[PDB]
């Protein structure tokens, strides 16, 4: 979604607008976003929460992970860097249809 | 060629200082304590109001603007405070209803979304105001409106303060049609029941929304919001399922205005500030007695630190020059001491250039009080003050508005206040506002009698004196409090100093919605 | 009535379009008569009025 | 932020269905009808006209358009089938002159050539209003005009429909008079026989471009056309010494008309639609009396198959919504059943939207003939249908027709026949177009006449009836084929449906030459 | 100071020579035919018709007029020969529909008046001409329109000449909106049965007034024009007992038009010419090939037959100078003789001055046929006589064209012809006008053919020529006679020499309605 944001402000002439962050900042509060995934046959709730810093304070059930993470490119693969709870992995993601697609 | 080196604003201040440390530790207060009162306010009418919410299918309010705006674009919400304790014994979180600026489908737009879970999402007085603020905001920077229509009428028992006067209901359908008129596109959303009068809010609109079940608008489901209203009755422009549907149509709606968004302004690579924003709270503290150098504040939010000063050792007491905020011109006009016939002088000649070249303007209000000097001759002040007071409303750029400290008397006029219509005010959670300071009232008050009762030889005694003066300088500092300010429309919000910048950089991004027009002015009394 | 409503709409667009001023003469009627009279076709026509009698330009007094 | 997903119109038609495959059938012998008449109109004159042309080193009309346009661009010929057995014993091709817009030097120019090679290239009554209809395009969209000259004057045997009014021939310099007088650049080519009051059009023109030997220009080379005319007289502004040279220096003229195109729209990539555009055959077919879902023509020619539908449930028998053709936005009003108030009121208030917003217009034409429905209280539809007929003529958006099916009485005009000035009108093969359908009028005539006889008393048989309705039904077939509208100038050509899509974006970008204009409407009868 | 002696026009013809007295004669009885002629137009369809129309309870449609205009105030009557002997076994006096500009409370208003008697008030081609053509007199002069609307729809048998071309009958709907989008007041009056197609007239109108029991609106009482109508429909404005208190209704409507005339011109009081007009009979006589001084035709038609002449010894076939009819200034335009490049130079210097003063424009047409001179060098009558219809058709003046004579080919669009727009064009009963003269056409044809048949070596005998050349001539005298061009719409009506001075002030007041815009011209290929 970052990188549409990014697209877009491309072709716009307010290019530098703070609009066109992707923070997800509000005003004396923190943004807090319900995803859902499905794994399987399995829906999966998971409240996102945008932080100051740029990170994300994700809580699945009972358990909070800290996750903070980039995008970029090697050749035409497009790769994932990111850290969980202090865990640092690479993986190619790929995003077709309505599936992700992450391979590591 | 934009390589010239240039000198940059700000010093490191003494984080070891003993001021600096109470200073932070004062105003760090204040901000917890502002955090703290909107988390409460962000719950609305409560966990029963919200469950019984939840459970007819219908999304929160704050959920829905979530899923309206574009994925993590930041909202510029507007007065959070309205109606905090402004009534006897109702509590009314955010006055009933949640107005701000968001990107919609890449354009930036007003919403305005009742709060069903606040006292069924009735309109008291103070919701009137709060809606008419977003509107006027709107119409001057030509940002489209969206309602999330979920209300439940009038307060009948203060009925008297909603319906007859010219600020009151009517004028909210009288501003639809003025924006409708200009091209200001008017989208209604029926997310939830349209009561006697709300009725005409999707009339009214450009184009319509209503939910299938939940929707109702009538001058329940069969009366109005019916598929009678989709269909016999033709009021409704779309049909949604659900409040996600209904959400998903409105930024297609959005998309089609053919709209796009152009600058009248140069612009220019944007720059973090050299300092961090936080030093504000030790450099500004809480104490409005003490004073501080301006350059500080204006050193920790404009682009990169730079800054270039007009007419520096003309009229000290106030501070003007031209800056960039996230690359936008910016021309900041901002209070260094008293007013003085040079400071108001100098002030009325910066407006003009600023007006000539289509710069927006910027203004800090620090107004200080008369305890240092009683009168000064003021009478010279007058002749000057309103050379300012003229040239600041004649303009015609943006004007954005700043309390950062007290704002008394003229001296408010004369810095853009309210009455003088800023596109956007804001204040810091340590501001003072009143006609005089607290303590000078007290003096006053104190001379009239002590002399009335020698006329009359009663003895006014230090104990009757003193005895006069507590009342009054209570009222004083009731009334001048951030919240009560608030609480009321007056400002746009009381915001975090460490958040100083962003605000700034959002509201001057959305009023550059609207072309600059050419400013006219009125006879100059040289 | 809806009747009511759109011929007041259809006069005040003759008024504007000549530049004639506008007098309006108030006097509602309470709902002790009708409680309801399916005031839902009302909303849909009155607003037209609100519509046309606040864009007009002319002079006017109530 | 334009990543959402949306739905897409369009569903697969049953290729194995009987009707599907008597559809095809039906509609492909229609096109290929088509295809082999303009094939034969291709020719012009014919062989011996066409040798003689090419003895006297001359271009052929059709090569001259070819060497002209930029290499390899679309050229867009108008009104193909004009004079199409207009007169009763005379053939004229085409009219004797090409028309059709074309890209020189990269500007999109209107392109006026007279065909030697067919009656001489005199004028015909038809002529004059095919070049009036082109000169008419031109000035609409500020399309600059090239004329090629290659005329014998006016035909003289049918002077009194060719010389005196003010449509006749006369009206060609008054355009390139008012043409000039707006800067919309007018260029003439001698590059034949210029006759008696030919002459006047390399005159009127702002640059003039004359041949050595071939042109001659006279109100027959020493009088006219003469290196007198380049140089002693000074009406030539440019000399060429061959067709090909002409149409070089052509192009020179054009790159230096100092012209840039600037859209007023917003534009978004192009892509295909999603299904066949040949389906279109078996979809529709040849038989009126047959209805098909208008939606099915949209999807198959808009971007992407993506529409967004307004008032859907309201008037269904109206289809109106917002898309993109070639990333243009566009509004599209079609017709899927028989007018009725509802219909009537819902395309009202489609097109102050799409007027208010600066959104070109487009129009799909398919009326109903009256057999389903005798009279069904028409009275009703007057009231409503004015206010249509009333907001289409005002709109200054661009608006192009498409007449898909019939287009019957005021149904015509309320879907911007040719009376209401559309920047574009075509039809497809299967099209009629009369003042009511032919079995209709016959009814009609029917119960005059029995009513009649009955007050004579005299019996009007069974068979006296039918006798009495088979010519009216013949001569309304006759007179509403498509052959007959386009061979006068009633349309700008007869287009393959396969081919609707590109029609539809040529004609489109040119139209966008011009600045679309502010919408002022008359009074809306409530 | 407007004191001046000035030198005055016009000398005092042979009463006594045989040239005038044959002149006079001849004059006068094509005013006594053109008389007799319109008394039998004035009848309409005839007694039978008559007699049931009044039996119905209606006026007849002249009555109307009478009544609706002021008491005693002169109306101008517009194409009163349309459709004179156009159709070849029907008559339709008048082409069915009564036409002119007439004043309604002090306001001059054009009055479009169906003929109910002709036909039973149904539309010829010619109908449909006629009042498109005034149609588009109201709107250049911003003349607001009245429709006495008692109609019986389109003719059938001929509804290709009526309903489908841009001027067809559509095109009348698209002018009322177009009219009404400018504030040029549209009045409806129904006074009989309005058919199918025609019930849009009475709701395309501003205000609307039907009779009680006559009128019937439906696209017969109870379908439309039904108290229905008036009432539960909504289409009907006014209700009006008869036909008399319809007309007292509409007076009353103009008179709250709130509009006032206001003249762009400077005014000098009025003066009658110093020579009877009715000397005009000997003067110009009926013989084209004798030649008069224009000269003596405007001593007789402008103010106290005071002119002062502009460049009189250049280009002395051409007559231009400035003189006042009535008290409006005037620039007069006439020809004198072939036209040559000194004469056409002098005519663009001319109208480029009144066009910079803001002065109408008038024409006098009396072109020359070329048996005096067949080509003399007409190449260089070509460069010259382009400048001059270039300058005429920019022109932005009010323009009045009268042809006293011969309007033959180029000639006829230099001096303003139907094509080139001019507010009215009237025309003497003694024009021709033709592409060219018959005699020259016929020598043309001449040389054709006996070249040709020298080719064959086949022997073109005399007689052969002369039974060729027969023909010819005689269509050209058919074809180019007054009543034939007048039964067409190609001229506003033909007029009696002896009324000229009194149509020509009726129609330059009735144009001065319209403020005078400013003039644009092309570019002047010097």
């Amino acid at each position: 979604e970052k990188a549409m944001t990014d697209t877009f402000t491309l072709q716009a002439h307010d290019q530098f607008s703070p609009f066109s962050s992707s923070s997800g900042r509000r005003l004396n509060i923190s943004y807090t976003r319900n995803m859902t995934l499905k794994d399987g046959k399995n829906n999966v709730a998971i409240a996102v929460t945008y932080n100051h810093d740029g990170s994300y304070s994700m809580q699945i059930e009972d358990k909070t992970f800290q996750v903070l993470g980039n995008l970029y490119s090697e050749g035409d693969c497009t790769y994932l860097k990111c850290s969980v709870n202090g865990v640092a992995s690479k993986a190619k993601l790929i995003i077709l249809e309505n599936t992700i697609y992450l391979f590591s | 060629y934009h390589g010239d080196s240039v000198a940059s604003l700000g010093t490191q201040p003494d984080l070891g200082s003993a001021l600096y440390q109470e200073n932070y530790k004062q105003m760090k207060a204040l901000v917890n304590q502002l955090h703290e009162r909107v988390e409460h306010i962000k719950l609305g009418g409560g966990e029963k109001a919200r469950a019984l919410h939840i459970s007819r299918g219908k999304l929160l309010p704050r959920e829905r603007i979530d899923n309206l705006i574009d994925p993590g674009s930041p909202f510029l919400e507007l007065s959070q405070f309205a109606g905090y304790q402004l009534y006897d014994n109702e509590e009314v979180p955010g006055g009933g209803i949640i107005t701000g600026i968001g990107r919609v489908s890449g354009v930036e737009c007003m919403i305005i979304a009742n709060d069903a879970t606040v006292k069924g999402g009735a309109y008291y007085p103070v919701t009137v105001k709060k809606q008419l603020r977003a509107q006027e905001i709107a119409m001057q920077n030509r940002l489209p409106c969206i309602y999330l229509v979920d209300s439940g009428g009038a307060y009948l028992p203060r009925q008297a303060d909603v319906f007859p006067d010219r600020d009151h209901f009517g004028r909210t359908f009288y501003n639809q049609a003025i924006m409708s008129s200009k091209n200001i596109a008017q989208i209604a959303v029926v997310m939830g029941s349209c009561t006697a009068g709300g009725a005409y809010v999707p009339a009214m609109a450009d184009e319509n929304i209503i939910v299938r079940k939940q929707g109702t608008i009538f001058l329940a489901e069969d009366l109005g919001g019916a598929d009678l209203h989709c269909r016999k009755s033709g009021v409704s422009d779309h049909w949604a399922l659900d409040d996600h549907h209904a959400l998903h149509l409105t930024r297609k709606v959005v998309r089609n205005l053919n709209y796009q968004k152009k600058l009248d302004v140069t612009i220019e690579p944007s720059e973090e500030p050299l300092f961090p924003a936080d030093e504000l709270y030790g450099i500004v503290g809480a104490n409005l007695k003490r004073s501080f150098d301006v350059r500080e504040v204006i050193a920790r939010i404009v682009d990169g630190s730079r800054f270039t000063e007009f007419k520096a050792f003309y009229g000290d007491t106030l501070v003007t020059g031209f800056a960039r905020i996230f690359g936008y011109p910016v021309g900041i006009v901002g209070n260094n001491g008293v007013l003085f016939s040079e400071s108001a002088k100098k002030g009325t000649h910066f407006v003009q250039l600023c007006c000539q070249r289509n710069i927006p303007l910027l203004f800090l209000q620090n107004i200080t009080g008369f305890m240092v000097g009683r009168e000064y001759e003021a009478e010279g002040i007058a002749k000057d003050g309103a050379k300012m007071v003229a040239a600041v409303a004649c303009a015609q750029v943006p004007k954005i508005t700043l309390i950062i400290g007290g704002s008394y008397g003229a001296g408010n006029y004369g810095m853009c206040g309210r009455a003088y219509s800023p596109r956007f005010l804001y204040i810091w959670p340590n501001a003072r506002i009143s006609v005089m300071g607290g303590e000078q009232a007290a003096n006053v008050l104190a001379t009239i009698t002590k002399d009335q009762r020698a006329r009359e030889g009663k003895q006014f005694s230090s104990a009757d004196e003193a005895a006069l003066k507590e009342p009054i300088i209570k009222k004083f500092e009731e009334e001048g409090n951030p919240y009560y300010s608030s609480a009321r429309v007056w400002d746009d919000g009381i915001i975090d100093p460490a958040d100083t910048r962003l605000v700034l950089g959002l509201s001057f991004s959305a009023a550059l919605n609207a072309p600059i027009e050419k400013t006219d002015f009125g006879i100059f009394r040289m």
